[PDB]
């Protein structure tokens, strides 16, 4: 009953490639080589405790499952975040006007701050008043 | 008169139409920076997070 | 009728500088835009009960959960007025004489409230509406999300 854990589902399908249905530190290593993600040893330990919750040696799904919702929760699909970039740009132009997102980003909701605001403005906006909003969208969904 | 006491029930119900509609705007523009914020905050979080970068890159593999 | 979740995002819509307060004079705006509709005197006497500046969301939810009429419950209402007003028994009114009786009597309502109102509306060659397209509009137009 949610597509956020069917995604995670799927995905700790493809790092269990043996099919036993948990993640050992030995597997998790060979994941990281299959997918090209480079992690010193204190960052690799550190990612295995992290998601081994339990300490066993093993990361079962719903330890994955816990340990990546954590992290993720808040995020949304990327069709809903397109449609919601689509309220401050009802066209099909992919740009919104940097002062019309930055009062409505800044003002409503849960209020980002001005720094978060201008991260958020350190991928998006490639010219001097306009965000181009694919440019973060696109860093999430490759 | 009579008239002034019988549109007050017309006046009450516009009164609504107009803020209902109002408040359609709003709440949608509310909902949708919501989103916004709630993903650029997620990702300032996790973006250098190893489990992050290998869910990112398995993703395209996914149904 | 909205749920808990629906009035308290309502609630925080209104409260823009989010310090857990609206003020008085929104709170007629706030029980409309989740679908009840006081009249002048009914808020009033609601005002006058809350005897404060500002309200809360406590006090919202309590107070938009009194029997204040919804759109439906004042339909039939609506067009025994409408009815009471038509000259030709054809279902129209002039919106002409409608903009003047909006405006001018009762508990009137603003230029800009009216224009937008009338925004909506289909005039005819002869600057007759039909009311009961009206009052539907006011009764099933812009629902709850
Ligand atoms: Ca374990
Ligand atoms: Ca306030």
């Amino acid at each position: 009953g949610d597509d956020q854990v069917s995604e995670f589902k799927e995905a700790f399908e493809l790092f269990d490639s043996e099919r036993t249905g948990f993640i050992t530190k030995e597997g998790l290593q060979t994941v990281l080589k299959q997918f090209g993600v480079r992690v010193e040893p204190a960052a690799f330990n550190e990612m295995f405790n992290e998601a081994d919750a339990t300490g066993n040696g093993k990361i079962q799904f719903p330890e994955f499952l816990s340990m990546m919702g954590r992290r993720m929760k808040q995020t949304t699909s990327e069709d809903i975040l397109r449609q919601a970039f689509r309220t401050f740009d009802p066209e099909g132009t992919g740009y919104i006007p940097k002062a019309a997102l930055q009062d409505a980003l800044l003002n409503l909701g849960d209020r980002l701050k001005p720094h978060e605001f201008a991260e958020f403005l350190g991928i998006t906006e490639t010219e001097k008043g306009q965000i181009r909003y694919d440019n973060f969208i696109n860093t999430m969904f490759t | 008169r009579r008239i002034g006491e019988i549109v007050k029930v017309v006046q009450a119900a516009a009164r609504g139409w107009v803020e209902r509609k109002h408040f359609r705007q709003a709440r949608e523009k509310s909902v949708s920076a919501r989103i916004i914020q709630d993903n650029i905050r997620a990702y300032l979080e996790f973006k250098n997070w190893a489990w992050w970068k290998l869910f990112a890159k398995a993703r395209p593999l996914l149904v | 009728t909205a749920s808990a979740d629906q009035i308290q995002e309502c609630f925080q819509i209104f409260d823009k500088d989010n310090d857990g307060k609206v003020s008085i004079e929104e709170l007629g705006s706030a029980l409309r835009s989740l679908g009840k509709n006081p009249t002048n005197a009914e808020l009033n006497t609601i005002k006058g009960q809350l005897n404060a500046k500002e309200f809360d969301l406590a006090t919202f939810k309590t107070v938009y959960r009194k029997p204040i009429k919804t759109p439906t419950e004042q339909s039939k209402e609506m067009l025994d007025a409408f009815r009471a007003l038509d000259k030709e028994g054809n279902g129209t009114i002039q919106e002409a004489e409608l903009r003047q009786l909006l405006l001018n009597l009762g508990d009137a309502l603003t230029s800009s409230e009216v224009e937008e109102l009338m925004k909506e509306v289909s005039v005819s060659g002869d600057g007759a509406i039909n009311y009961e397209s009206f009052v539907d509009m006011l009764v099933t137009g812009y629902p709850l999300a």
